């Protein structure tokens, strides 16, 4: 125990210099983390799911790019677009086709009169074209292509009375990354002032928070450089959510590790310990807890199961590596910077008057009435569970972004005239493995489209029958007019040159990412399977590419990765508790309390978000929030139980009140800091990140005020011998003289 | 004597729970009237005694004890 600190503190100056020089070399030669994430991103569509297989085969057969990224462009004005707008659009299309490294193919529809109706709006005041970029959606190539398209758009002078924006799903994720990068700095600043204002209150000094600002920014730069190095050499991947969550969670976790560290330092100062002893007691007390909790936050993220999307695999691998870098930065730089900086007088000061008594008095309501309070806390949790019958989720991202962005503003412009889900299409394929270019095949092909149509919310399908998408009936075409250049202009954009894989572009009704819109995917697949049954298309693989099926396949892994995380993270908590503490059943209670309080967290966040603000929870707000809640609630309960173990020598019930008194101020401060830092996402231009942060913050408030406060200690009191059974339990210490 | 020992233990618990020195703690005064002690603080005192030493004060009985004399007498009885 006195060895690792004896290597970190005695070499404090050289290791701080090493940290500075490595940060410098990771920032000057290796690009900044924003540009590294831009150069090294991950797909937003799967890589081992039918949806991705569909797009891959589509690219294979159609020779229209081996990727799935598809952007859109909108030209809206104050009146119907004239011929000048058409000339400008033609010039822009020619310029786009001139580029080859960025755009793989052009799915031009507005230019061609035969399918111009499928682009222009009902009122004639808007139009759109679909481009196919290079690289998967949300990947580096896709972002580069989006930037190239935007630069090309801005280079040309728009005709008077008409303005141009960029829409589409790929453009949406690109602009999402742009907004994330742009708001990263403002979130940094707002968190830095929030930590300043809370340290001014909990420590009675301003420089004590300036040093914390320096430490937090140094740790953030260190993790940024590490992740930049690892993603610059193509070792790992990143994304917009991964980057923004990494940065902000790193700030929050670094400031919470600092809160724990210098709060145990404050406790030591209050207890009379000097600087050199406060350092080592702080280490021996909370460094192991920080290690365990950082390993939990890393292992749970990394073990987000092998899911269809990199938004889980490569949202948990770089997050795990970043969290390892952040916990290493904590354990090494934090102690060293503390030893070197808090060696000057009048820099730290304790405020212990009005916070140590209100956490010791509430502790008395847990051991003399363990029954009533325990059942009350469980009743509060179940009341939170009472809204599970009315739980809802929404996979849309347009509603989770500001309207000032170019992509969201283009969506608003499109919605002004279009009343559809036009910007988010869906493609279905059927590989017959034979020439599908005869009259009978065309007659029977519309059966799939009609069967898909029967499902609610698919009121218009842009199938091969006609780009217009109006469901008239199964079209029939004479074989004499079968082969003409005009028809070929669309037949090359609907069927393979020889004919292997079909495509059925589909537009939903209302929100395409809603629960109904994604449950529609199973119905679409079943209808496709039934349609090919009893027909020459039997035995074909129904691969469903697009965005709705992309989300369906991705959400199929929600239960899988949630269960696998609730196994692996809890097993790691088992290991940590068995190592730095002695119990096996309590290692299960510490996670049972958290999983029970997850219901209360969900109830609070759906009452605050859905019932009041009228906004449901994004699916990322489910998995990520739940896993981070498990990890951080485990951190808090682990600190509580570690302190309890440190105070078991005087008794179990009295140990509970001792630990409450000794830990309540620090845990409450840390929970408030984490909650407010996460709620700082409300001005992040990423309302999905705002929902994640607000849910996590409210859950952490409920943990620091209810769960950690009463629920866990009440259980510990009710079951005494079954909470430290391996180490043998004597509820009272051997009776002592007065 | 035993009385001094038990009073010293109670005064130490008083110092721990709410930070009043044992020096001025005497059995000739009440808890709420002078020391500003909440019912929950008395509950904490009872739990601390039960854990550290072998004594039990059942619920719905601490309210009946108003002065330090009553508490010390009850402890001595058991």
């Amino acid at each position: 125990r006195p060895f690792i600190p004896r290597m970190i503190r005695t070499f404090a100056v050289p290791i701080i210099l090493g940290w500075l020089v490595t940060i410098a070399v990771l920032n000057v030669t290796v690009p900044q983390l924003e540009t590294v994430g831009q150069i090294q991103a991950v797909s937003m569509s799967p890589d081992a799911a039918p949806s991705m297989i569909s797009m891959k085969h589509i690219g294979k057969v159609f020779e229209e790019g081996d990727s799935d990224s598809a952007a859109m462009i909108v030209l809206e004005g104050q009146r119907p677009l004239g011929d000048a707008a058409h000339a400008f659009y033609d010039q822009m299309i020619g310029r786009l086709q001139a580029d080859t490294t960025h755009v793989q193919s052009l799915q031009d529809f507005w230019g061609d009169p035969l399918t111009a109706t499928g682009a222009q709006s009902s009122d004639g005041k808007a139009a759109y074209v679909q481009v196919k970029l290079a690289g998967n959606q949300g990947e580096s190539l896709a972002n580069e292509s989006v930037e190239a398209v935007k630069t090309i758009v801005e280079r040309l002078a728009p005709p008077p009375g008409v303005k141009v924006y960029v829409t589409g799903s790929a453009a949406l994720v690109a602009d999402q990354q742009q907004a994330g990068d742009r708001s990263l700095q403002v979130i940094e600043a707002v968190t830095f002032t929030v930590i300043i204002v809370m340290l001014l209150l909990v420590y009675r000094s301003i420089i004590t928070s300036a040093i914390m600002l320096t430490m937090v920014v140094l740790g953030l730069l260190a993790t940024r450089g590490g992740v930049a190095f690892l993603g610059f050499h193509r070792i790992i991947g990143l994304s917009t959510f991964a980057t923004n969550l990494l940065v902000v969670l790193a700030i929050a976790a670094a400031t919470d590790y600092a809160i724990f560290l210098i709060g145990r330092y404050q406790e030591a100062r209050g207890l009379g310990q000097d600087r050199e002893s406060a350092y080592y007691t702080m280490f021996g007390g909370t460094a192991h807890v920080v290690l365990g909790s950082g390993l939990t936050i890393a292992g749970a993220t990394f073990c987000l199961s092998f899911t269809r999307l990199p938004y889980f695999q490569t949202l948990g691998v770089p997050l795990a590596i970043g969290m390892v870098i952040v916990v290493a930065a904590a354990l090494t730089l934090g102690p060293a910077i503390i030893a070197v900086t808090s060696r000057f007088g009048k820099l730290l000061e304790p405020k212990r008057m009005a916070r140590v008594r209100g956490w010791r008095k509430v502790g008395a309501a847990i051991v003399r009435w363990p029954g009533p309070i325990l059942v009350g806390a469980v009743a509060l949790a179940l009341v939170g569970l009472l809204t599970l019958p009315g739980y809802r989720t929404n996979y849309n991202d347009r509603n989770y972004l500001p309207a000032d962005l170019p992509a969201n503003e283009g969506y608003a412009a499109a919605e002004r005239h279009f009343s559809q889900a036009r910007m988010n299409p869906e493609v279905l394929m059927v590989e017959s493995d034979h020439d599908m270019r005869n009259s009978a095949d065309f007659l029977v092909i519309n059966k799939i489209a009609k069967a898909i149509f029967a499902v609610e919310g698919i009121s218009r399908v842009q199938a091969i029958t006609r780009p217009d998408g109006k469901p008239i009936e199964s079209f029939y075409l004479p074989p004499e007019v079968f082969d003409n250049p005009d028809f070929q202009r669309g037949l090359e954009q609907f069927l393979s040159p020889d004919g292997h894989a079909v495509r059925f572009i589909i537009s939903h009704e209302g929100d395409p990412m809603s629960q109904a819109g994604i449950a529609r995917i199973a119905k679409i697949k079943t209808a496709a399977k039934e349609a090919i049954k009893g027909t020459p298309l039997e035995g074909s693989a129904i691969y469903l590419g697009g965005t709705a099926a992309m989300f369906k396949d991705l959400s199929d892994g929600n239960t899988y990765d949630l269960m696998i995380a609730g196994i692996s993270a809890l097993c790691l908590i088992f290991i940590i508790m068995l190592i730095t503490t002695r119990s096996v059943v309590a290692a299960a209670v510490i996670v049972g309390t958290v999983v029970l309080s997850l219901g209360a967290s969900f109830g609070l966040s759906v009452l605050i978000w859905q019932h009041i603000l009228g906004i449901e929870l994004h699916w990322l707000v489910l998995a990520m929030a739940v896993i981070i809640l498990l990890a951080v609630g485990a951190d808090y309960n682990l600190l509580l139980v570690a302190r309890l173990k440190e105070e078991i020598h005087a008794g179990i019930n009295t140990g509970i009140i001792r630990a409450m008194g000794g830990s309540g101020s620090v845990v409450t401060a840390a929970g408030l800091v984490f909650a407010f830092t996460m709620m700082s996402f409300a001005v992040s231009e990423l309302t999905v990140m705002a929902q994640v942060g607000t849910t996590i913050g409210m859950g952490l408030l409920f943990d620091t005020l209810i769960v950690r406060s009463f629920m866990t200690p009440s259980i510990a009191a009710l079951l005494g011998k079954w909470f430290w059974w391996p180490q043998v339990v004597r509820q009272r210490p051997i009776p002592q003289p007065w | 004597a035993t009385q001094e020992e038990i009073i010293a233990g109670l005064a130490e618990i008083i110092e721990e729970v709410t930070g009043i020195e044992p020096s001025e703690v005497t059995p000739e005064k009440s808890f709420v009237d002078d020391l500003d002690i909440d019912s929950l603080s008395m509950v904490e005192i009872a739990v601390q005694t039960e854990d550290k030493y072998g004594v039990k004060i059942p619920d719905e009985d601490l309210a009946g004890l108003r002065t330090v004399g009553d508490v010390v007498a009850y402890i001595q009885k058991l």
